Order: structure tokens, then C-alpha cells, then sequence
């Protein structure tokens, strides 16, 4: 299958910073990666669909780029209402596999 | 008075062969003249001559063939010529070119063109081919030389080295009565000089029986009679039989072994007036050439002259590809970029690799149609296996495998409109050249050594169909199970279809008015050429394009090594 | 394109034995049929013997028997024609011949191709 | 649109597991398909399998003959049979949807903690 | 039974030839390039009658109305079948050549008469033999050939070289039976080629022919005495049989032709010289012999079921699990295209249906065995039915429950009928070409180059709608196109290839094609039920057209 | 090509009526027909896309059904702000051909 | 988004015709393609041809070698050359843009009446 890897398993950022979350893969995805955001005590809400656009109900601080085998999620001006665990799911083939998890932690 | 004082005799004592036993106790000498080995086809008539020279395995016989009280020397290959019964000389070459081809390989390289030209003209003058040497021999398609001089020019390729003990295998089969006496008068003429003409005739006549000096009768490996031909009818007249009036003398001996059986005549000759004299003389008497460059030059020259003079297979292969590419470019004329562009692009790319892989069946007839010539010239002292394998390969798999590949891509490229690039035109041209080379190399690894062309073609069409299914169009290469997906690496059209697909589906879109090169909303659409490559199992890296080329190059050397090992371990007897 | 050189001298009449070595060139000596001839002082060309290449089917004079011993060695390119108790009827220059394609030589005017000077044998 | 996960939470090992996720506000055989996602006791997730709107059920190759998704049209519910349960399968199961054209799982479920212990 | 021919002037090969045939034992000699073999074909009714310029009468009266029913003709090749025993092939010719009035009580008596007169009693309980089975050798192969032509008691027998390819061990044995049977009154006229002294001593009438000119005609005992006074003399210990051929060849024909008209054997020569059954019986007997030849061959019938069983198991093993997703359309159209391609390309092995038994069809049609319509209907009943319908009925009952196409009761029979009509039309097309030819090399390449042309117009390598107008009409003259369109219409129908996207009513974002109908319209196939049966009536019309061409080619043949 | 036919070239309805406009075709469209509305003196505005949905800016009185080879546009409660000429365009193949025109006329 | 049709309106027969439709608010080689639709003097319409965002130009088979759509990226304009004009081609030309996924000519142009007379 197409495994999804994530190098930063835990971040240590502050308030109002450019959070860079990267997620590479094994096979070609071709802009078919989606980002998710799980709050400590809820369900994984959908963030960026297609690793290009952005769902409604979320500010414009979330931007997703990258093409080929890796995808990067950018967060401009990180606040205190964005903590949680992020994931990168693909939907190219049928064994849909998720990523690790980048649990952000402010100081 | 005469013309010679002594000749190179060939005596043999107790010849026993087994493959199971085909020869029992065969002994006698062969004085220099014109002797013959008579007998039916079921006996050792056509098998004694193979053991008299060097045509059988040494680990099968147990006797001894002495030459003037000495065993077989090292110059026996250059002092004895074997004439094959069936045809050997090519029809696409003239008589002078056929004589010069064997004269350039059999004789030494220290002889210049002055001694070789007068030697060829000398054999022509003795063979009576002054007006035939200036004409082509001919085959079943072109006419030039009839069968009256075909057997004459067949033996002319053996009288180049001036042999002493000439061997022949049924020199009258396939002729009539006038040509039998025409070819036998020359054998008696050369026999009067000082040659030991040994052969095995099959049912001759009285006009040919009177010309024999010695005569050996054989029936199922039993020596029935061995002595002069004039005393053969007189020996059987006092043994219990008598020939009738107006009867062939040669047919009476064949009628005695049949029933006017084999256990009473073998016990008659052993105690006669012809066995004690032969046993008295038998116990008394008994108790490469050229370089590699010259072989690779003359072999490839004869194979190229044979391929140039055969219009029924070389030019027809070009017309069948020109009319094929014209009708292909006429159908696919107009490869638009819409929903139907992917089906047209994958079908025209799959058909080029399937036609290049299925056209290699004609290349099977390369080593199977010339097997008798290779096993005859190799054991005679002409070349080696590597020189024959490289000479036939450099003259047949280069101008006939690369020609239909270049003319097949230079027409459909600017006619269809694949990718207007300079490097993309040479990439698919080199891919089709490697596909046709690997398919013909796989064809040579199966037909090497065999003779039946129906088995090599049935097995090749079967494996070509199995490799055609694993190409990547009839079935997806990613949905095959794990215990069967490894079979995709053992194919040929798959590497060609992968490199042909990677060369076109690149920066091409397939949905008008829908830019999806950075953002493809609504999946399940394939709006670009990259989504079709990943959907089929193709890598987008440039290494994936050259991976199929390095895989076909390895399959070429593997199949050519197997074809060479099959020709090296072949039974040359 | 080969030549014949003589080396066996001859001046003894009715002697015991005399061997004449007629060497050649060094191109293709093992591809010819070296032979000898006899030119009597007052006669034309008379054939004596001619040994075929490879030491096979040779030929001698129909008059004299096995007193003659002709042997051609492939090494050094030399052929010999030695005799045993030669008769006084031998005062003649002996020629050296070199022919291609052994045609038989029935002891007559064969006229081989590459000839030679020939040495006088008294 | 709105989903509701329900079922047991304490199953004995080497037995069967059955879940039930109701769908309110949308039909069950209208358009969107339905999956079953589990979050392992930690920070990992796994897609089990889904069922199309007509009945096409594609499972994960990791679960070899252990997952069986069954639906019902009347009550608009889809279940999940997991036979031969093991103590390591104490993951929190969710029931997400999957719009074919966007491709991503929009609406999700609350999820139920399933404990596999003796 | 005194046969007598006048001046036969045959040309396109003969000039002047005349001489009576004594009811005893006649022999024709001469070189191979002369008119020895053409005399036996022109003496009977086996050559062109319009190129004749002579008169052949049989004892005063000319050719009677039942000359074929009272005269036999054999060939040096094969007229018998190897897979059948010598007791049933002889009865096959006895059931077609005789009337229905002969009961079985008297029919088997004549069969036992030939099995007791020829000398094949121990061979009656054995077969003949081919390249695989073992029956008899070449000695008994010639006895059943003359035995097949020895059904009724004839009067004049013809034998085209009854010694070619026969050893000298039983040559005198197979020739003594001719003189033994000639004592009753059988005008045996054979053309022996290159005889011997043991065969030359029993000849009763000799006829030497060379380059269409008559050299000698009369008894064989006076053959060597006629040439003794003409200017020749034979040598001691020489066969006088082939000695006469050396005089003709030249140790020539312009001085030996007129030397015979002024001799004593020529003046005395000119002195005295001046259907049964019905169509049903022929169809049943032909289909029975061809069916027995089918079950008797374990190399041409059972091997085809194995070559289609392993292919059907490897196809079901590769395409196992036809899921409905993005790749389901490529796997479905690829496995459906391969079924019609393998079924159309398998018709090349059926080309050996009329070209192998061509000598048997011409030889049986000339003697008066059956007609040209009964042989055609009898061969298409026991060859194109059990060998053309079995691999199509087993290639669909295996992959249907292994791939997972459309689990419907009616679609299984549609796929089975489509593969049966495709294989029937492909074999009928190959039959319209092999019918009438004797060479198998040209008939095997034209079908490959024609099927490779119909393979492009199937509907997979190139879309049919994108072909220009001046070339789109060429798609109608194909075979795999009708089978592929019928199988695609039968499979792609109520299928949905979009996972989680109901596009039956609303298909947002076009350029998707994920239904069973969006693919049929894009390929050029109609959704109406009539469009499915359109390919069936097209293949049914092409079957009757190609079979009519094969029958016309078999009827309009040079059977002389 | 795929021609688009329309039988009613001119209608004669009133106010508040169910206008039935039908448009058949020659080839299979498979829900790929779009309706247009040209006002006497403007550009053809897009009405129903796909012969199933409805564009924004238009009331729910316009409904389009039909499947196969014919498509039907329904108008519930026809007012006086719906006059004009309607068309039916397909977009299945590339030679996109329009329909005739159903010019409504109130009395 | 917004288009503007411009060009001549009185062309002599048997000559050339050239139109120009500018695009404001959107790029010309971004995503949507552009067509050319003409409304005959009456109640009929005809699709002439279009040009993709990269340069793929598909014309109507009715216009055999008479339509030539040419674009410009700087000013975001696309033209339309119509050679060998005839008096029956007095139609009002528009410039509509098509979006591949919805498929329907959404934004249109004002259109210019072209009169072909002597
Ligand atoms: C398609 O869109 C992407 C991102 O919106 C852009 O990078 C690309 O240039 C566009 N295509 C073309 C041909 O400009
Ligand atoms: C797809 O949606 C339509 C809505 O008109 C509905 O009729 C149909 O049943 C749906 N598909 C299935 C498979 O139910």
C-alpha cells in the first residue's frame, strides 16, 4: 500500500508563529491528500481537502502546498485555539492510510 | 603406362558400433580406386561411411581405421572430403562464389589470390563448369543450374584442398539414368588418377556396377561379402544360388538377402575364398585453419549475399510494414486531446509493441533451416561456433530487425501527432528497436538446435500470448494478486509498452477547459497524463523510463547466451 | 609464385647413391605437388617422379622400379629424389617441377607450372 | 449529515463485536458511502472498511475475514461485525461518511470506546 | 472386356497413340516426363474430356452408362483412412457404391470375399494406422486401397503406379496378386514405373510411351525381340525392363516413333482395331465416417479441450475479483476483448478441414460415392459442431463464476451464445478460403493478416466514433466487433464504478464516465435491446454468406 | 452529430400555469442537457445545468426531468417575468448543438 | 468572469472577419476555455469553436477551414478570424466561456451584430 510518514511527531511552537507540518509518502498521491485536526476529546475534523483548498468554518491561516510525494501544511500566526493532533490521509487507492500525528504544544 | 604407383589405403579390422548395437564384425581394406558399399537401407550401408571418416561419436565404436598402417592423422580433415546426400550448396550464390567461399575457409591464409584463382579454375576445368561458373545456381524460386550440375558443384567445394580419400553418401539418389552415368564418369576419371572414392550407392544398375573396383555388401551390420566387384557374381554362383538370364547383378545380391536368411549368409563368407585373404592382409597391416577475422568476414559475407538475393523474404518484410504503417496512421489520424484521446493513445502504443513482438516469428527460420549446413561445415574444418553465431547474427538480425522499426516510427509520428519533440522521436525509435531485438533474441534461444519449425513456433506463439496479456492494457498491473504479480517481470511487450507510454503521457492534458495540473477537483476523472501513468503502475521519475531499456538490454544478452550455449553443446555427428 | 632452387650436386656415373634436395620458397610449400624431370643431352623433357602433397599418392618412372626414393618434407620446403645403385643410363640434367592440383601425371610431357634450372647428373 | 455511534464496550476476547451507527438527516442508500474508522488507544488511526450506497463493501486487507459491514434501509443504520476479537483491538471506533467527488470524510461520529478484557 | 482406343490427340501432352488392350494384364512404361501417368487418367474418365480427340470403345460398344460402377481406379497415395479398421472402411465404400436392395445378409458375404481373396484375414481385426497409432505398415496399406475399389465385381481395373514407395520385399508379392486376379478376366491396366526383371516376366501386354509418342505395343515376351532388329542389342546380366528406357533417353524420339509404324507389331494392331442412394444415406455415411475419424484422433480433439481448459483457468486466476471501482472498466473490457480475440484466432486450426482430405474428396466424387452437397453437409455436422461448440461452452462456464461479471441467469446464456456464434462465424470465414485449395501455406497467412485487421476495428485499440467518415464503413466488415459489442452490452449495464458517488440521476463533475451506460455511449453502442441483437443477426448473416461461398468454391472446382 | 429537436416552437400560455417544454434528441445524452433562457434583447442566461439541477438566482419554479433521449422542462405558476425564448443545449460530444426555441407568449 | 466583445460590423463579402473579446477579472490561460457562439438573424444559434487554456483549439466541422481562433496572454484577449465571408453569415457573435467540470457556457458576452453586405 501507500504508507504515510510524518517526521515531526511533536512540535514546540509559541503564539503567532509559522507552523510548518510536513507529511511525505511512499507512492504518488497527485494532490489527493487531506489534512485533519483532532482536538483532545473530539473527532478528527476535516481541514484541507486535496492538499490545496480549505474547508469552510476555518480561518485563512491554514494553507496546504506541496506536490509529488510530500505535502506541507502551513499555519500563519498560530494562536491558542489551534492545539491538537494533525493527520494526513490519502485517498488515492483503496487501503486508505493515515499519517502519524503532529501534536502541537505551546510554551 | 599408368598414372600412379601407390594410394592411401584405408583398412579396418573388427568394426563394432552401438548406440543398441548397429554393426557387428565388419572388416576389410579399401584399395585406391572406386569402391562401393552396397546393401539395403535397414543395414549399415549409410552408417559405415559415417564411422569410416569422423562423422560418429568416438565413444560408440571399438574397431580401428588404419591408414597405410597408421591411425587417422591430423591432416585427415584436409585430405578427405565428405559429400552430403541432400543439397548443401546455396542457390542464391553462383558457382564461382560458392567455390570461393569454401576455398577461402578450407585453404590456409598463406595462399594469395593467385594460387587460389588458378586452383578454382582448375577444379572448374576438371568439373566441366566453364559455362556454369558464370551463372547463378538457383533455388526453388530462381532458375539457373539444373540438377545435373548441382551434384557436380556440390563436390567441387571438397576438391579445393586436393583430397586423397574422397567420401560420398549416395551420389545417385535424386538423379535419372543419363545424369547418373554423367556423374559416375567423372568419379571413375578421378579414381584413375589416384583417389580412393568410397561411397554407398543404393540400387544401381549394370552400367554403374561394372565401374566399381571393390564392393562391400552389408545387411543389418553383418558383412555379407567384401571383394572385387567383378568376382561378386561368381562367388554367389557357387554358394547355392545362381542369377537368372538378363538380370541386374546388383539386384541379385539384394534379392538373396530378401529371399531369392541373415543367419546363414554371415556364416558363409567367414569361411570362403575371400575372408582368408582379407584376414591375412588385415592382421599383417594391423599387426583452426584461418583467423577469427577471416571467418567472421567470409561467413557474414555469404549470409549477406544470401539475404540480398532473396526478395521473397527481405523486401516483402518491408512492404508488409509500409502498408501497415500507412493504414495505421490513416486510422489514428487526428489524436485529439479529449476523453477519447487516452484510448487512442494507449491503443496505438500497444499495437506497435504487439506487432514488433509478434513479427519475430519469422526470425525463427534462421538456425533451423541451415542446421544441416552448420553441422556439416563445422565438423569439416570451416569455422567455430562463435564465428558462425556472430556471422549469421551480424548479417540477419541487423538489417531486417532495425529496418521495419525505423520505417514504422518515422511515418506514424508526424501523421498521428504524438509529442512534437526531438528527443521523443528518438526515444520511441530506440524503444521499438530494443523491442524487436529482444523478441528476435528470444526467438533464437528456442529454435537453436531444433529442426522442426512447428514446435518452436507453437511454443513461441504461446509464450507471446502470455506476455501479451501482462502488457498493461488487457488487465491492470496493480489489481493482480501477490502470488501472480511477479509474472509481469517475465514479459517483453510490457517493457516496450511502459517506455512507450512514459514517453507520451507526460505534460499532456485530457479534459478541455479543466486545468487540473495543480488542482483536480472531483476525483475519478484522469484529467492529465500523469494520472494515467500512476493509475497503470508507471513511475514518473526519469529513471522509470530507462528502467525498461536496461531490462530489455539484459534480456537480449541472456537470450543470446542461451542460444550460443544451445549451439555449442549440440551433437555434431 | 614460388621458385625452385637446387642443391644436390651430380657428377658421379654408375655410383652407389645420390640425393638431390630441391628446396623452394616459403609461401605455400605444403600446397603444391613437387616433382622431378629428366633432360638428357639430346632429348627433350622426360618425367621421372612427382610426389603429391601430404606424402600420399606418388608417382615414379614406368621403367625404373623402387630404386628411386622421393620424399617431400613440409618443413624447410625441401624435396629429395635419391637413388639406389644408379645405372650408367642417367647422364641427364634433372629438373625440379612444382604443380598444383595433382592431375595424375602419366609419365609424359606434363609441363608443370613453376619450373627450375635443374642440376646436371652424370 | 448527522451520525450516531452505539454498541457494547466490554467484549470478551476470542468472540464477536457488533456496532451500530444510525444516520439522521440523510438517506442510507442515497449517495454517500459509509466507513468504519478506529483510533487505537494512543495516537493512531486505521480505516477498517466501507459500504457503498447500493451494497458494495470494500474492506481493509489487514482484516482478513474479520470485518463484516451490514446495513439496514428502514432505520438507516449500518452495523459492523468483528469476529474473533483480540485484546489489542481496544480502539475507539468511529463511523465516518465519504463523499465520492470531494473524496474526503466530512461528517464523523462521536465514537465508542470498546474495551477487550476478561 | 477388350478395351480399344483410337488415335488419342491430347493437348493443353499426347500425339499419336493407338492399340487394343487385351483382357489380361496390361502394363504402361515410359519415363516420368512422358505420357505414362497421363495415359491412365485419359483412358478412363479422370481427365479433361474436352481436350480429347480420339475414340475409346470397350468390346465394340463405347463407354457404357455404368462404367464407373464396373471399373475401379486406385492411386499410389491414400484413399483409405488410418483411424478406421479395414473392415469398416471397406464397408463404408460398400454402403455408398451399392444400392439399398442389397440386404445385410449378402453384403457381408462380399466383404468376406475380399477379406479372403486379398489375404487380409488377420488384419480385419485391426486398424490401418496414422502418424501416432500403429496398425499396419506399407505392405498392408496397398491391399486395403485395392480392396476399397474391389467392392463389386468389375471388369476393367486401373492402377496408377502400384509400386511407388514399396520395398522390393513385397513388390513381387503385391504384383503376383494382380496376375492371380487377372486369370478370371480382370483387364488390369497399371502404369508401373521403373520395374525389374521379376516384374517384367509376368507382363501380358506392354505399352511404352515417351513424350506423348508410342514406342512399342504388344506382348512383353516379344518386347526384347522387336528392338533386336531395329538396331539395338542388349548386354548380358542386364535388366531388360529399364534397358528400353536407356534407348529412349540416349544410352532420339524423332527416329523411334516412325520405326514402330513400319514393323510387324503395328500392322497386326490396326487389323482388328478398324445417385445410387439418397441424400440422407450419403449424409449419414459421410458424417459417420468423419465422426469416427474425430473420436479416433486423441491428438486433434482432446488436445483442444486441454488448450482451452488451461487458458480458462489462467484467465479466471488473473482476473479473479472484478471489483467495481476506477479500474473495473479496464479489467472488464480487457477480459471481454480477450474472449472474442482468442475465439476468433482459434479458427486457424480449423483451416485443415478441407485441404487435407482434398484428394479424398476428388477421388470419392469422381468414382461416384456421393455428391458435392452431401459431403459438405456431412462434414459440417461432425466437425464444426463438437469441436467448435465445446470450447465456447466451457470457456464461459468457468470464468463466469470466477471473475464475477453479472450474476444473472439470462446473461450467462447470452455470453455463451455470443462466444458460440463468434467461433462459428470465424470458422465459417476460414472455411470460405480453405475450401478449394491444396496448399496450406497461403491459406494460413491470409487469415492471420485478416484477423489482425479485424482486431483493430474491434473497439478497444481505437474508438469507433473517432474514425473518419471515409473509413468508418470498414468497421462493419469485421467479426470481433460484433462479439465485443454484444458482450459489452451484456455486461456494462446497471453497473456503477464510482465508489460513493450515485451518478445514475445526478452526475456532478462530468468527464468521469463511471456508469455502465456512460461507457457504452462513448464506445458507440446503443442502449436499446435491439442494439444487443443487432450483432447477433449480423453474425448470423455472415455465417450463411461465408458458408455459401465455401460451398460454391467446393462445387466450382476442377475435379478432373 | 447529435441534433437537438424541439416540437413546440411557440407557446400560448397564460399566467400561473404549468408550462411543459420538451426537447428530444437523436443520440444518447445521459443527463447532459442544459437549458437556456434568452430575453428579447439580452444574452442567453443559463437555466438548468445537467437537466436535473438548477442554477442560482432563479426561483424554484423551474424543474428539469427526463432521461434517455428526451428532456422536459417544467414551469410551475408561470408569471409575466418569464417570457423569452428557451433552448436546450447538449455537451456530450464536441459538435455542441443547440435546440430550436420555444418562444412563450402570454395572452 | 467578465467579457467584452468588440470588432467591425460591416464586412464586404468574400473577405475576412476578425473579432476580439477581452477578458477582465480572470486570466486567459488560467482554467476555463473560451468559445465563439453566433445567433443567426432570427432564432437560431451555432457553436463555432473554442480554444483551451493552453492552446488546444477545437472548431466546428461545419466551418471547414474558415474559423481561426487566436489568443493573446498579455491583454487577455482572444480573436476570431473568419475568412471567405458570405452574405448569409450576418449573425450576432458572442464569446462565451465553458467550465469543464460543470460543462455549461456560464458567463457570456454582449455580442456584436456583424452585417455582411456590399
Ligand atoms: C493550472 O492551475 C495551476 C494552479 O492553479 C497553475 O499552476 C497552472 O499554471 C495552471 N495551468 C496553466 C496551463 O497555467
Ligand atoms: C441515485 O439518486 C437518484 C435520485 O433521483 C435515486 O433515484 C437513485 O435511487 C439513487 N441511486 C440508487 C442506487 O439508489
Amino acid at each position: 500500500d501507500i504508507v504515510l510518514t510524518q517526521s515531526p511527531s511533536s512540535f514546540s511552537v509559541s503564539l503567532g508563529d509559522r507552523v510548518t507540518i510536513s507529511c511525505k509518502a511512499s507512492g504518488y498521491i497527485l494532490n489527493r491528500l487531506a489534512w485533519y485536526q483532532q482536538k483532545p476529546g473530539n473527532a478528527p475534523r476535516l481541514l484541507i481537502s486535496g492538499a490545496t483548498s480549505l474547508e469552510t468554518g476555518f480561518p485563512s491561516r491554514f494553507s496546504g502546498t506541496g506536490s509529488g510525494k510530500d505535502y506541507t501544511l502551513s499555519i500563519s500566526s498560530l494562536q491558542t485555539e489551534d492545539v491538537g493532533t494533525y493527520y494526513c490521509q490519502q485517498y488515492w487507492s483503496t487501503p486508505w492510510t493515515f499519517g502519524g500525528g503532529t501534536k502541537l504544544e505551546i510554551r | 603406362l599408368k598414372a600412379f604407383t601407390e594410394g592411401a589405403v584405408l583398412s579396418f579390422h573388427n568394426i563394432c558400433y552401438r548406440v543398441k548395437e548397429i554393426l557387428s564384425n565388419i572388416n576389410g581394406i579399401m584399395k585406391p580406386g572406386l569402391n562401393a558399399i552396397l546393401g539395403p537401407t535397414g543395414g549399415g550401408k549409410s552408417s559405415l561411411l559415417d564411422v569410416l571418416a569422423a562423422r560418429k561419436d568416438p565413444s560408440g565404436l571399438s574397431g580401428d581405421v588404419l591408414i597405410n598402417g597408421a591411425p587417422r592423422p591430423a591432416n585427415f580433415k584436409c585430405n578427405s572430403g565428405y559429400v552430403v546426400q541432400d543439397d548443401v550448396v546455396m542457390g542464391t550464390l553462383t558457382v564461382r562464389e560458392n567455390l570461393q567461399f569454401s576455398a577461402a575457409l578450407r585453404l590456409a591464409t598463406t595462399m594469395t589470390n593467385h594460387e587460389k584463382n588458378e586452383r578454382i579454375n582448375r577444379v572448374i576445368q576438371e568439373l566441366g563448369l566453364d559455362k556454369v561458373a558464370d551463372s547463378k545456381v538457383g533455388t526453388q524460386f530462381i532458375r539457373g543450374v539444373s540438377g545435373g550440375e548441382r551434384k557436380r558443384t556440390s563436390i567441387g567445394m571438397e576438391l579445393i584442398t586436393d583430397p586423397s580419400i574422397l567420401f560420398l553418401d549416395e551420389p545417385t539418389t535424386g538423379l535419372d539414368s543419363s545424369t547418373a552415368n554423367a556423374v559416375l564418369l567423372l568419379l571413375k576419371r578421378m579414381s584413375k588418377q589416384g583417389r580412393t572414392i568410397i561411397f554407398s550407392i543404393h540400387q544401381p544398375r549394370y552400367s554403374i556396377f561394372k565401374l566399381f573396383d571393390s564392393l562391400t555388401l552389408l545387411a543389418s551390420g553383418r558383412l555379407m561379402f567384401h571383394g572385387p566387384a567383378q568376382e561378386a557374381l561368381g562367388y554367389f554362383e557357387s554358394a547355392g544360388y545362381h542369377c537368372e538370364a538378363y538380370n541386374n547383378p546388383a539386384d541379385f545380391f539384394l534379392d538373396i538377402i530378401n529371399g531369392d536368411l541373415i543367419e546363414k549368409l554371415a556364416e558363409i563368407y567367414v569361411n570362403s575364398s575371400f575372408y582368408k585373404e582379407t584376414k591375412a592382409e588385415l592382421h599383417q597391416l594391423s599387426g583452426y585453419t584461418t583467423s577469427f577475422c577471416h571467418q567472421l568476414r567470409w561467413v557474414s559475407k555469404r549470409s549477406f549475399k544470401n539475404l540480398l538475393g532473396n526478395p521473397q523474404a527481405s523486401i516483402a518484410q518491408i512492404i508488409v510494414t509500409v502498408v501497415l504503417g500507412l493504414v495505421i496512421g490513416a486510422i489514428y489520424f487526428g489524436l485529439k486531446n479529449d476523453s477519447t484521446g487516452i484510448q487512442n493513445r494507449a491503443g496505438v502504443l500497444f499495437f506497435l509493441t504487439t506487432n514488433q513482438c509478434f513479427s519475430s516469428v519469422s526470425a525463427v527460420e534462421l538456425f533451423v533451416v541451415e542446421k544441416k549446413l552448420f553441422i556439416h561445415e563445422y565438423i569439416s574444418g570451416y569455422y567455430r561456433v562463435s564465428s558462425y553465431f556472430l556471422g549469421k547474427l551480424l548479417s540477419d538480425l541487423l538489417p531486417m530487425r532495425m529496418l521495419p522499426s525505423i520505417i514504422f516510427t518515422c511515418i506514424v509520428y508526424f501523421m498521428l501527432g504524438l509529442k512534437p519533440k526531438a528527443d521523443a522521436f528518438f526515444v520511441m525509435m530506440f524503444t521499438l528497436m530494443m523491442v524487436a531485438y529482444s523478441a528476435s533474441s528470444m526467438a533464437l534461444a528456442i529454435a537453436a538446435g531444433q529442426s522442426v519449425v512447428s514446435v518452436a513456433t507453437l511454443l513461441m506463439t504461446i509464450c507471446f500470448v502470455f506476455m501479451m496479456i501482462f502488457s498493461g492494457l488487457l488487465v491492470n498491473l496493480t489489481t493482480i494478486a501477490s502470488w501472480l504479480s511477479w509474472l509481469q517481470y517475465f514479459s517483453i511487450p510490457r517493457y516496450g509498452f511502459t517506455a512507450l507510454q512514459h514517453n507520451e503521457f507526460l505534460g499532456q492534458n485530457f479534459c478541455p477547459g479543466l486545468n487540473a495540473t495543480g488542482n483536480n477537483p472531483c476525483n475519478y476523472a484522469t484529467c492529465t497524463g500523469e494520472e494515467y501513468l500512476v493509475k497503470q503502475g508507471i513511475d514518473l521519475s526519469p529513471w522509470g523510463l530507462w528502467k525498461n531499456h536496461v531490462a530489455l538490454a539484459c534480456m537480449i544478452v541472456i537470450f543470446l547466451t542461451i542460444a550460443y550455449l544451445k549451439l555449442l553443446f549440440l551433437k555434431k555427428y | 609464385q614460388v621458385q625452385l632452387q637446387e642443391s644436390g650436386g651430380g657428377l658421379v656415373q654408375a655410383g652407389g647413391s645420390l640425393r638431390l634436395s630441391c628446396a623452394a620458397s616459403g609461401r605455400s610449400f605444403s600446397s603444391y605437388t613437387m616433382g622431378w624431370f629428366r633432360q638428357a643431352p639430346g632429348k627433350e623433357r622426360e618425367f621421372v617422379a612427382a610426389i603429391k602433397w601430404s606424402g600420399d599418392i606418388t608417382k615414379y618412372v614406368d621403367s625404373v622400379k623402387g630404386r628411386f626414393t622421393i620424399s617431400r618434407d613440409n618443413s624447410k620446403n625441401t624435396v629429395y629424389l635419391e637413388m639406389n645403385s644408379l645405372k650408367p643410363e642417367d647422364t641427364a640434367v634433372y629438373y625440379c617441377g612444382a604443380d598444383n592440383t595433382w592431375v595424375g601425371y602419366p609419365s609424359s610431357r606434363s609441363s608443370m607450372d613453376y619450373w627450375g634450372q635443374g642440376t646436371q647428373v652424370t | 449529515v448527522q451520525l450516531q455511534e452505539s454498541g457494547p464496550g466490554l467484549v470478551k476476547p476470542s468472540q464477536s463485536l457488533s456496532l451500530t451507527c444510525t444516520v439522521t438527516g440523510f438517506s442510507i442508500t442515497s449517495d454517500y458511502a459509509w466507513n468504519w474508522i478506529r483510533q487505537f488507544p494512543g495516537k493512531k488511526l486505521e480505516w477498517m472498511g466501507y459500504i457503498n450506497f447500493d451494497g458494495g463493501t470494500t474492506y481493509n486487507p489487514s482484516l482478513r475475514g474479520r470485518i463484516s459491514i451490514t446495513r439496514d434501509t428502514s432505520k438507516n443504520q449500518f452495523f459492523l461485525q468483528l469476529r474473533s476479537v483480540t485484546p489489542e483491538d481496544t480502539a475507539t471506533y468511529y463511523c465516518a461518511t465519504f463523499y465520492g467527488a470531494k473524496g474526503t470524510l466530512d461528517y464523523w461520529g462521536q465514537g465508542t470506546s470498546v474495551t477487550v478484557s476478561s
